[PDB]
């Protein structure tokens, strides 16, 4: 999920 | 507002020069330095979609977001826009979907092919 990736 | 004025008023800060990731420094942060590649960042941000919606907040979770730079922990807007900035330093960047999410989204808030706003300020990094 944000703010991961 | 916001949004609107990096949109069409910031600065280019990617390698491609494809407009990608746009710019303005809000306050001057200290002295020169930046971080480097594997540095533990500290930010807190402000993320809002193209429809004016608020998705995320640092602030309202009274705590930083931390992560390691340069490692595609983040976003690739944040890798390259916290590479730019000094201790201190808040900024504005306005990101295209192929520097964030992309075409997939990411549930629940970022729908597919969206270009976001976000205010971030650099609070600390150490290696």
């Amino acid at each position: 999920s944000f703010p991961f990736t | 507002g916001a949004p609107a004025t990096v949109t069409e008023q910031g600065e280019d800060i990617t390698s491609k020069k494809d407009r990608g990731v746009l710019k303005i420094v809000k306050r001057v942060g200290n002295g020169e330095e930046t971080p480097m590649i594997g540095d533990k960042v500290y930010v807190h941000y402000k993320g809002k979609l193209s429809n004016g919606k608020k998705f995320d907040s640092s602030h309202d979770r009274n705590e930083p977001f931390v992560f390691s730079l340069g490692k595609g922990q983040v976003i690739k807007a944040w890798d390259i826009g916290v590479a730019t900035m000094k201790k201190g330093e808040i900024c504005h960047l306005l990101c295209k979907p192929e520097y964030a999410y992309g075409s997939a989204g990411s549930l629940p808030k970022i729908p597919s092919n969206a270009t976001l706003f976000f205010e971030i300020e650099l609070l600390d990094f150490k290696g």
